[PDB]
Formats: C-alpha cells, sequence, structure tokens
C-alpha cells in the first residue's frame, strides 16, 4: 500500500513463508552482484 | 478462447 | 512475455489480470498491493489514439490465477472496481510519461496462498536495487512472440540497462519516470514483454530482507525482443507519493 509496502508484503506462503525458493530466485540475487 | 465465468461477476 | 518460461504455482502471488467483460478478453497484467488497490499502467484504461478509455464498469479484475483461459474455480477471486485513478499527468500525446494508474476493488480481498499483494519501493530500497545489471522479473499472460499466447502465467527476468543505452535504443524522449531493460544484442540471452503484459509488474526481491518489491509496471516498447530495444517501465518509487497520495485520500 505505502512504503516497504504493507507489513505482510512481499513474502509468499509458498515459497518465502515455507522458506522454500522458486527455481529461478537465484539469479537475480545473484545479479546484486550475490547475495548471502 | 476464455472460459465462461460465474454470471454473478457481470450483474 | 517471450522467451520466459511458465510460472510456478503461486509464483507471482500479486499478479492480478485486468479482465473485459464485453467481449470477454485479457486486457492488462496488473499487481495488488494491498487488499483493495491494484495497481497498473495508464494506457491500459485511457489511450485516445485508439478510443480505449475504459471505466469501472468495463472490468473485472482476477486473482489468483495460473491458467489464462480458465476460470480456477475456488483458487481465483474476481473483483469489481469501484474507482479508476489515472495518474492527472500522464502523456498519452507524447511518451507515456507517467504511465500509472490505482483502481479501488468494490470489497477487500482475501489473501491465501495464491492470492498476496507486493511490497512498494522504499528509498532506500529503490537507490539500492535499481542499478545496471541486477535483474528484475517481469510476469504476464501476453503473447509469445511479436507475430502465439501461453495457457499459464509466464515469467522472464531481464538485467535493468543503463539510462544512456536506454536513450539510444529509441527515437522517443525518456524521462526519470521510465527505465528499461532487456539484454544487450551482445549477452546471448533474450526476453521481454509484449502484448498482453502491460500493467503488470516489475519485481525485485531484497537480498537484505527476502521481500518482493514492485520496481516498475510494463508499459512500452518497440515490438517484443527485437535486438538492440528494450522494453520501458514506469518508475514506481519516483511515482510513489501520488500513490500515498491517492491511497490516504481516498482510503487503503
Ligand atoms: N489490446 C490491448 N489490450 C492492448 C493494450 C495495450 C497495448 N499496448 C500496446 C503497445 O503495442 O503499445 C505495447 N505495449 C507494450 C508493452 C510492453 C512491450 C514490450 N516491452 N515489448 C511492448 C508493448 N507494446 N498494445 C496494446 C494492446
Ligand atoms: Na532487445
Ligand atoms: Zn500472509
Ligand atoms: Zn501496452
Ligand atoms: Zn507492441
Amino acid at each position: 500500500t505505502f512504503g516497504s509496502g504493507e507489513a505482510d508484503c512481499g513474502l509468499r506462503p509458498l515459497f518465502e513463508k515455507k522458506s522454500l525458493e522458486d527455481k529461478t530466485e537465484r539469479e537475480l540475487l545473484e545479479s546484486y552482484i550475490d547475495g548471502r | 478462447d476464455f472460459e465462461e465465468i460465474p454470471e454473478e461477476y457481470l450483474q | 512475455i517471450v522467451e520466459g518460461s511458465d510460472a510456478e504455482i503461486g509464483m507471482s502471488p500479486w499478479q492480478v489480470m485486468l479482465f473485459r467483460k464485453s467481449p470477454q478478453e485479457l486486457l492488462c497484467g496488473a499487481s495488488l498491493i494491498s487488499d483493495r488497490w491494484v495497481l497498473t499502467a495508464a494506457h491500459c484504461l485511457l489511450y485516445p489514439p485508439w478510443d480505449k478509455n475504459f471505466t469501472e464498469n468495463d472490468l473485472l479484475v482476477r486473482i489468483g490465477k495460473h491458467s489464462r483461459t480458465r476460470y480456477e474455480r475456488n483458487i481465483e477471486k474476481i473483483s469489481m472496481l469501484e474507482k479508476i485513478y489515472i495518474h492527472p499527468r500522464y502523456n498519452w500525446r507524447e511518451n507515456l510519461d507517467r504511465d500509472i494508474a490505482l483502481m479501488k476493488l468494490k470489497k477487500p480481498v482475501a489473501f491465501s496462498d495464491y492470492i498476496h499483494p507486493v511490497c512498494l519501493p522504499d528509498r532506500e530500497t529503490a537507490a539500492s536495487l535499481l542499478q545496471a545489471g541486477y535483474k528484475g522479473r517481469v510476469t504476464g499472460w501476453g503473447n509469445l512472440k511479436e507475430t502465439g499466447q501461453p495457457s499459464v502465467l509466464q515469467v522472464v527476468n531481464l538485467p535493468i540497462v543503463e539510462r544512456p543505452v536506454c536513450k539510444d535504443s529509441t527515437r522517443i524522449r525518456i524521462t526519470d519516470n521510465m527505465f528499461c531493460a532487456g539484454y544487450k544484442p551482445d549477452e546471448g540471452k533474450r526476453g521481454d514483454a509484449c502484448e498482453g503484459d502491460s500493467g503488470g509488474p516489475f519485481v525485485m526481491k531484497s537480498p537484505f530482507n527476502n521481500r518482493w518489491y514492485q520496481m516498475g509496471i510494463v508499459s512500452w516498447g518497440e515490438g517484443c525482443d527485437r535486438d538492440g530495444k528494450y522494453g520501458f517501465y514506469t518508475h514506481v518509487f519516483r511515482l510513489k507519493k501520488w500513490i500515498q497520495k491517492v491511497i490516504d485520500q481516498f482510503g487503503e
């Protein structure tokens, strides 16, 4: 809705919320010169 | 191509 | 989407579908930002050059989908609009500057594993993630080739391109409210949004708090996946104050 979203925004029930990744999110994080 | 949707969403 | 693959179930829970009542056809893509607001591209609604001027009553919003043509019973929710608000300075005459619009749904929608809103970025997220070389993701039920429609939602991840390059690829004047994305002819990769994917989201996953933020809206392009060309997206953050304003003026 506003800044940084809504509160519960951007965290997907089937992925983030269960600590599961989708098959290509790695690419994205890897392009920000790697993440973690 | 699209499938019919429940009449109630048109009204 | 061209050269993109099918999405996974609940991969883009915020992807929305603007649907025309009569004829019943896909109009554009859109995203869910709260339980009553949907964010899309203004030209999906108003574009005088082609006599397009949609009103509340002419659209439907379908959330929770995967399939393009089927009414996924018990999985998708169909809402009506209460109000459509187009940015007052949207420029359809020259370059689709401030191509952004907000729709308020009649009633709030409930989230599920298939419906969830996306986050709108804040100055610090926008500044750290909108760098050239960083990839974002676009999704939609649009054409697969310029000249060929998918059954399922498609996804493609594209690098953000340096503004000078975006500029040197078109004769249209680029403003600071747009950014372009795509692979260089030289990078050996393809992908792009295409007709039908407009209004949908370009999102990035913050490596800081693992949330997905919608950085752009699919705005325009010169064809779909031509080499040397790119796709332009509305800069959500640069227009966020406008968003905030209608939301805390007309609701939430
Ligand atoms: N029948 C419709 N509902 C419709 C709506 C908007 C359209 N806008 C165009 C376009 O033809 O103006 C158009 N929208 C684009 C969005 C992304 C890209 C891209 N990145 N290749 C190209 C685009 N071209 N045709 C359209 C058709
Ligand atoms: Na290109
Ligand atoms: Zn939740
Ligand atoms: Zn379009
Ligand atoms: Zn086109």
